[PDB]
């Protein structure tokens, strides 16, 4: 129904902190997926262009 | 001859067995690390907890 696309830059280290349920410093003050996320999450390298 | 009354005796031992057993088994761990549900939400976290 509803498919939300959100965008952001994040550290290589920073990385496994995106999942659902889990904690960090990237993972419970600037972004926390819900226990029941029902999607993709698409990582890729941007070191040629930032 | 106390035993006159077997079967009016026989079901309230039945009744009681059967509500001791009911309150016993709350205790008993399942598959969880402890048998308190205070305990489970307080040391795990949420989707574990689940």
């Amino acid at each position: 129904t509803n498919v939300y696309a959100d965008s952001f830059v994040i550290r290589g280290n920073e990385v496994s902190q995106i999942a659902p349920g889990q904690t960090g410093n990237i993972a419970d003050y600037n972004y926390k997926l819900p226990d029941d996320f029902t999607g993709c999450v698409i990582a890729w390298n941007s070191n040629k262009l930032d | 001859t106390p035993s006159a009354l077997g079967k009016l005796q026989d079901v309230v031992n039945h009744n009681a067995q059967a509500l001791n057993t009911l309150v016993k088994q709350l205790s008993s761990k399942f598959g969880a690390i402890s048998s308190v549900l205070n305990d489970i939400l307080s040391r795990l976290d949420p989707p574990e907890a689940e």
